[PDB]
């Protein structure tokens, strides 16, 4: 789930 | 009494600087780290560009020939991830025109900036003499786990 910057 | 002293802060974290003065060559693409977020002392996040590497560069157009006299810097926390990051040594740019550009040199080659060691503290690098410009721009050479910034110029206004 798109790992965040 | 003090007299006035050059050295004054010209606008971002004050506001004096808007929003629209500043650019980026690029920007993270989820939208959280956009040029607007690199003011000193912000606490949303900051710059980050859409790749990170040492063409990318944080632009301020300060809208007037300006005095220029030193450059506070910061990385930053990730407000999402509690994640840290910084520029450890950048490059400065400076134009006039916003198109004729000169890197800052210390005699024959460019000067390159130590930064900062963390993602909380500020550190100021004074010029080793003031320089007339109206376009700024920080390059970052070196950074840890990823390009972040915040931003602060000291000068004054002629």
């Amino acid at each position: 789930r798109k790992l965040r910057r | 009494g003090h007299m006035f002293q050059c050295n004054v802060p010209l606008g971002m974290e004050s506001g004096r600087i808007a929003n629209e003065q500043i650019s980026a060559s690029s920007t993270y693409s989820d939208g959280r780290w956009t040029p607007q977020q690199s003011r000193l002392h912000g606490d949303d996040n900051g710059w980050t560009p859409n790749l990170d590497s040492n063409k990318e560069y944080l632009q301020v157009d300060l809208r007037f020939l300006t005095m220029l006299t030193a450059i506070a810097t910061q990385g930053a926390i990730s407000r999402e991830t509690q994640n840290g990051y910084y520029v450890k040594s950048y490059k400065l740019e400076v134009s006039t025109n916003g198109e004729d550009w000169m890197v800052y040199r210390h005699g024959k080659n460019h000067k390159v900036f130590q930064a900062n060691n963390d993602a909380t503290e500020v550190v100021l690098n004074k010029l080793h003499a003031p320089l007339l410009t109206r376009f700024v721009r920080i390059r970052p050479q070196t950074w840890h786990s990823g390009i972040a910034l915040r931003l602060e110029l000291f000068g004054c206004r002629v």
